[PDB]
């Protein structure tokens, strides 16, 4: 109710100040829903899916790669995306033997600061493979 | 002494209505705090509230109903 | 806070490494797209 | 004797409130003489 | 039918034999220097102090810090005194409530005295919290000073109550393993249940923090 | 009497670890107040097992001979 | 003989009132942390407050007619 | 008097179903505060907070079964 | 015999007050965990947690003057 | 006089395992609330739910078989 | 007769503590996460917890002396 | 006499075994918000719950001793 | 006569414990969920597990304390 969804990207802008219901937010600290009066919280996100909930039919689907929520003091959640990748255009053969890749590269990092990203990696990765 | 049993029977029966009394300050409690996330509260948020509260006062009143069977 | 704080890394960090392990999955026919951000384009000079 | 002189200029600044040990003193008396009490009627 | 625990009926006591030794002898246990290095045995003694010295220090912040060069003795002494009866055959003075009574009350009644000889006033209008309502005035000032006369009593009695409690399932554990002639394969069990027990009564350190420091707030509240 | 149990403490805690003199408890007689254990108590370098744990050892068998009084026992022979 | 079990079973009714008064606590401790979030006091969170502690009353209340219908 | 420990025993063994009353109603208290972040209610949040309740009150249900056997 | 059901009478009605003893628990913790969050203390903050005391407090001298009248 | 023991006995023991389903329905409301912020379930989130039930239930299994010991 | 039923009159009336017993847990284990959110620990933020434990061990040696004085 | 006061002196010493269940409801189930924040899991995270575990049971195992302490 | 009553007096007394049973089961179970968030835990988080642990046996032993003197 009275909520400018606001969403978009660098490249392409999506779905933009249209009165859409509920929205899926992937984020540190989980998934929650946006309901027509939800609390202001300026959270970034972690990578995940966003379904988009409308009166049109059925809901739409998206991947955020990294994002962050601004939803304001009145009803107006902005969304940001650097990836809102579409899901239809991702190619699951060469994307398991990331996984497997990475887990088998952890041991060969000599420092600390590496070694996180490692971790950081097998996230993302781990991220898509739910989702495919 | 046949008085007596009766009323041990009597009291010590009717202490257990105090626990489902502690657990609908709980659903109470919990209705508060899940409103203030998400203003959907006609909908299924409030109704939960009665759903729940609704079955702990059940088990309360089956703790209450064998006061009135062993007394009498 | 998670694994990457306490490590030396930050949240700019986190989002270069998650757009590329996204844009890299990508088919090969959308390719040209991930070269679209680019973002090797800026260099850095220092003062000293 | 110089158990005192090494700090004694401690004792007159805080045994103004610190020696209060009368309420501690009365305390004592009483209770040993209510012990007394019921031993002298077992 | 397996494992038929026994139990030996004894009395357990805590006679009273000459004390003003006992007393004497955790003060010897520890040295003073007059040397600039010292010798490694009293350096991390003097590295113990240094650090809780810097806890009953920050909270105050006063010219009530004065107070508190000597709250660094009284957790010394009930840190001694409480750690060293855990060894076999030892006596604890802080096991009898005679002497936890003339712990509490000279020292509880130094602190309401602390305020009265410089403020005369607002210490015990300390007794008035808010900005006050009408229909309790009486409900609060009934209460309020009844959990103050509790304090003397509440610091000495939790003090005896729980140093006691841990002696006790040292005896009647451990009693219970020479009892046990019966089936041997459960004499380990209680026995690795003593050696778990003995390292929770290192909790006779943690109980020292929980008589120096309801003291300062007992000092800082007041004063 | 009083400067006979004086000099028992001075002159056995300067002996027993640490007191020309000061690093004199630098090497220590820990190494004299090893052997009686078996080996195993070794970390007395700076913090001093063998300084410490001979009064603990005292002032047991100093409160056994108190005790012994009450928790007799002992039958008309001797045990296993 | 028949004010023995008149007098203990008075007293052990009202160990009832006791998980009332647990539960009242949660309802007016869960809306500290439920309004803190939120600042729209004055709708429906205090009447969600209300409802709750009077609902955990007759809870413990309903033991105390119970317990004064033993003594008479 | 023989009669007399029949009445005695169960309403002592009445009060383990008190904990178990609220032992329920923490369990909906849950799923007002979950529910309220995560609108995916149809699936297994609410189907996992339907096994927590016919879980514990059955083991309230069998402290009652105990009441019986006392009484009978 | 008429003195010993007096005194084992408010030896059990005195546990009601351990009932305000759990509860008060909860309310004045929820009053740390609902601080920090909102810096709003002299507002209807901290007068939320003093209704949450006293009315949570005014069921526990009840089941103490309960003692008292069950006595005398 | 025997036989007015083992009756009161037993019920006396029956009341703890109140106290275990008073925590049960915690570990239950806890993993609700677990996976509405993460949907990490098939992992290794609800088997500690299902030790967390045989855990608890093992303080409160036990406290019964003390109640057929009084009786037997 | 007069000996034996204090002795059974203080015994119920010794867990008048165990509200408080536990009540003393739960706001030393919400100042565990209201300083853990935010390190502003030496304001207010310890002070509602010590002001918590008076107010609650107020209740706790309350009823102990209740116990003393049926006793002696 | 004597079989008669030493069981119902060991079954109400009983309770108390299973009043640190309701604890370890509370240590084993509060593992499971802490583990979906943060996935550090063999560091102090599951080691902190051994200290609630064993903790916990020690007041658990601590008076069924002295219900055998009474037994005999 | 008494002899009874030394018991049940002294076995009444000690299910005031099962209190501190449970309330050191808060105290830990809310230190992980403290932990989680915030991994400080060499910091001042983890004293305030042991003096609310100690706060908490201070009042959970001393009740044994009562239970010793019916006895002895």
């Amino acid at each position: 109710g009275q909520m400018s969804f606001t969403f978009a990207s660098p490249t392409q802008v999506f779905f933009n100040g249209a009165n859409v219901r509920q929205v899926d937010v992937p984020t540190q600290t989980g998934a929650f829903g946006i309901l027509a009066s939800h609390v202001p919280t300026l959270q970034v996100l972690r990578p995940g899916l966003v379904v988009v909930h409308a009166e049109d039919g059925t809901t739409s689907k998206y991947f955020v790669s990294s994002g962050s929520v601004t939803v304001n003091a009145d009803s107006s959640v902005q969304l940001l995306a650097e990836e809102a990748v579409t899901l239809d255009m991702l190619d699951p053969g060469v994307a398991k033997a990331n996984l497997e890749k990475a887990q088998s590269e952890l041991l060969g990092a000599a420092d600390e600061a590496s070694r996180a990203e490692i971790q950081i990696r097998i996230e993302a990765n781990e991220a898509l493979v739910k989702a495919l | 002494i046949d008085t007596a049993a009766k009323f041990i029977g009597a009291g010590a029966a009717t202490v257990g209505v105090a626990g489902s009394g502690a657990g609908i300050g709980t659903v109470f409690g919990s209705m508060i705090i899940g409103y203030a996330r998400n203003p959907s509260l006609k909908q299924q948020l409030f109704s939960y509230a009665i759903l729940g509260f609704a079955l702990s006062e059940a088990m309360g009143l089956f703790c209450l109903m064998v006061a009135f069977l062993i007394l009498f | 806070v998670a694994y990457w704080r306490q490590a030396g890394l930050s949240y700019i960090r986190y989002s270069q490494i998650c757009a590329k392990a996204v844009r890299d999955a990508l088919k090969a026919e959308f390719k040209a797209n991930a070269e679209k951000t680019s973002g090797s384009n800026v260099k850095i000079v220092k003062v000293k | 004797q110089f158990q005192f002189t090494g700090i004694k200029k401690y004792f007159n600044s805080y045994t103004l409130t610190g020696r209060m040990n009368c309420v501690l003193a009365t305390y004592g008396g009483i209770a040993l003489l209510v012990l007394y009490f019921k031993l002298r009627s077992k | 039918n397996e494992n038929l625990f026994a139990s030996f009926i004894a009395p357990t006591m805590m006679g009273l034999p000459i004390v003003t030794l006992i007393i004497m002898f955790p003060s010897l246990l520890f040295p003073t220097p007059k040397r600039l290095i010292n010798n490694r045995t009293i350096s991390i003694q003097q590295w113990l102090i240094q650090l809780t010295s810097k806890q009953m220090m920050a909270i105050h912040n006063q010219k009530g810090q004065t107070w508190s060069l000597m709250l660094m003795s009284l957790i010394m002494f009930i840190g001694s005194t409480n750690i060293l009866g855990l060894l076999p055959h030892s006596f604890t003075p802080t096991t009898q409530l005679s002497m936890n009574l003339g712990m509490a009350i000279p020292l509880w009644s130094a602190t309401v005295f602390t305020g009265f000889r410089y403020k005369t006033k607002t210490s015990l209008a300390h007794f008035l919290p808010q900005g006050t309502p009408a229909l309790l005035i009486p409900m609060l000032v009934i209460i309020e000073t009844i959990s103050l006369f509790i304090q003397p009593v509440a610091l000495a009695v939790r003090l005896t109550a729980n140093i006691t409690a841990g002696h006790l399932l040292i005896h009647l554990i451990g009693g219970a393993t020479l009892a046990l002639l019966n089936i041997n394969t459960m004499t380990a069990f209680i026995t690795f249940t003593i050696l778990i027990l003995l390292t929770i009564l290192e909790f006779a350190v943690a109980l020292i923090q929980a008589y120096v420091f309801t003291l300062l707030v007992s000092l800082y509240l007041h004063d | 009497a009083s400067v006979v149990p004086l000099k028992d403490r001075r002159l056995l805690e300067v002996k027993l670890g640490e007191l020309d003199f000061t690093p004199s408890g630098i090497a220590g007689a820990f190494q004299r107040g090893y052997y009686r254990y078996y080996n195993k108590y070794v970390n007395v370098k700076k913090g001093s097992v063998a300084g410490l744990s001979m009064v603990l050892a005292a002032y047991v068998v100093f409160n056994y001979c108190r005790s012994y009084k009450e928790l007799k026992h002992e039958r008309l022979r001797k045990y296993h």
